[PDB]
């Protein structure tokens, strides 16, 4: 099946001063954002329809709570416990948890934190690892956290029992939207010089979804090695866009041509040609 | 810590037609910390209708953002992102370049 395969929450939590912590959250499949954390009231916002999964109203608003609840006094203790770490402020901690579904069925569960945006600790089988780059002060949080009656055991629960079954509930409830497939659009523009005599070609792809995509510069049906993916870039409404370039000498640039290839064109590859003395 | 600067890419998300509606995206991306500022200018000026995506991060901690409005592209107008954050001095603007 095509699509995301994860689901994971994430925190942000920046911290001001000694009395002052802001915390942002939300909820993702992959890159795709279902949930949204709304401070204003301490509920999530179900971003879509499907984003219960097969969780009923009652758990789901549980897990709110367990979320509200955790978002408070992990403010109220770090602050309280800054000194003793020997905190500057301002700083941010994030974090990141939830499960993933491999090939072959298994579902494998993270909990990531990070300080500072350098790796701070890690949960491996339901225990507190603290990161190299988080020092003794990672190594002093962990063995403290593992003291708070209780924290281990709603981790330990909500990692490997809870995020397994949401997922494959989620997965399943918004398939129509997560295995859906929108065609991209393709057009060519003459890029950034590279430099003298030579131009950049640039193959643009627009609006495609999932993910996954295959773009390349090509003479007939050569492959031109040359070519340059760039970065996989969003667009809004869950599509992508992906630049394609290739740097070539001023008069070597007739008879290229960009091939498009993706799941959602049922085997009809897009196909550019560049042209000449701006003849597009 | 070391903090990191944000990279912009500002881009259309249809090829430019003058006198078509479109859509403009700025992403911010690379940055640490999340306290930043984003606004979509068109001739200098601030476009007050901007949506921008929830907060976001990659694998190496580093914050990412999408703002995007709808415009209309023309061949006079110009279309820019300006981005504020506590590496930069001054606000730095990435002009559209639909070539
Ligand atoms: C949300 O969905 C989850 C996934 O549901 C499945 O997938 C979706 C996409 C749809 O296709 C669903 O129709 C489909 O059920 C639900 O979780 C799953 O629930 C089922 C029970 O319905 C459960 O199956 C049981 O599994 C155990 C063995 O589990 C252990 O071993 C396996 C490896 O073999 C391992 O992977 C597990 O992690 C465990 O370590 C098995 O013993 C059970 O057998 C008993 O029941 C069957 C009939 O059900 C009967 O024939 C037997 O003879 C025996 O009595 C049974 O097969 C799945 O393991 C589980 N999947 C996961 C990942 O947890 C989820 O159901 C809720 O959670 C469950 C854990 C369980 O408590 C249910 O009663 C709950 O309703 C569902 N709802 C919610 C709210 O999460
Ligand atoms: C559905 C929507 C739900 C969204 C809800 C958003 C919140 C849930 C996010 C879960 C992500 C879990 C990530 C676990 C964070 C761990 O982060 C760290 O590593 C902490 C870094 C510690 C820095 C040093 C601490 C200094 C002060 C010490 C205080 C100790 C307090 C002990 C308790
Ligand atoms: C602790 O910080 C608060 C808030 O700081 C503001 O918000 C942060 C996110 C950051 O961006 C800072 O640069 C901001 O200044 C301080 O609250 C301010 O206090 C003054 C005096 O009462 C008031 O005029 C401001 O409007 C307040 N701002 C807010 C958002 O409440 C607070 O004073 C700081 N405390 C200490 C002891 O430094
Ligand atoms: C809403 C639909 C989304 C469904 C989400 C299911 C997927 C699970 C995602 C895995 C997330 C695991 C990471 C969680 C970390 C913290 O929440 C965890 N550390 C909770 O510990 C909490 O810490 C608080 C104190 O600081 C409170 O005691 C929490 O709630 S309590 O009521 O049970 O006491 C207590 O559980
Ligand atoms: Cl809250
Ligand atoms: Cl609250
Ligand atoms: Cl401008």
């Amino acid at each position: 099946f095509q699509g995301p395969t994860s689901f994971h929450v994430i925190q942000t939590s920046s911290f001001t001063n000694s009395t002052w912590a802001q915390t942002q959250g939300s909820g993702w499949l992959d890159d795709l954002q279902i949930h949204g954390w709304d401070s204003d009231s301490g509920t999530a916002i179900f971003l879509k329809p499907w984003s219960k999964g097969n969780f009923s109203d009652k758990e789901v608003a549980e897990l709110e709570e367990i979320f509200r609840v955790y978002i408070f006094g992990f403010a109220r203790e770090v602050q309280d416990f800054a000194g003793d770490f020997q905190m500057k402020y301002p700083f941010e901690i994030q974090g990141i948890a939830g499960c993933e579904l491999h090939s072959g069925g298994a579902i494998v569960s993270f909990l990531r934190g990070a300080l500072g945006g350098l790796d701070f600790l890690s949960v491996k089988n339901a225990s507190c690892v603290p990161s190299p780059e988080g020092g003794s002060r990672a190594q002093k949080f962990c063995a403290l956290i593992i003291q708070y009656q209780g924290i281990m055991e709603t981790v330990r629960i909500l990692l490997y029992e809870t995020c397994p079954r949401y997922l494959l509930g989620v997965l399943n409830a918004g398939k129509a939207d997560l295995q859906r497939q929108v065609k991209p659009e393709a057009w060519l523009s003459s890029g950034p010089s590279p430099g003298p005599g030579r131009l950049q070609l640039v193959c643009h792809v627009s609006g495609f979804y999932p993910k996954p995509v295959w773009v390349m510069w090509m003479r007939g049906e050569q492959e031109q090695q040359g070519t340059q993916l760039g970065d996989i870039l969003p667009n809004a409404n869950w599509t992508w866009y992906l630049r394609a370039t290739l740097d070539v000498a001023d008069g070597e640039a007739a008879g290229l041509s960009c091939r498009v290839k993706h799941s959602s064109l049922e085997g009809q590859d897009i196909i550019l040609y560049w042209r000449g003395s701006g003849l597009n | 810590k070391i903090q990191r600067t944000p990279k912009i890419q500002v881009y259309s998300r249809h090829p430019a037609e003058n006198g078509k509606s479109n859509f403009l995206n700025c992403y911010v991306s690379g940055f640490h910390p999340s306290d930043i500022e984003v606004d979509l200018l068109k001739n200098g000026e601030r476009i007050e209708k901007v949506e921008h995506s929830d907060l976001s991060f990659s694998k190496d901690w580093s914050f990412y953002l999408l703002y995007y409005t709808e415009f209309t592209p023309t061949e006079k107008d110009e279309y820019a992102c300006r981005v504020n954050h506590v590496t930069l001095s001054q606000p730095k603007i990435v002009k559209w370049d639909r070539d």
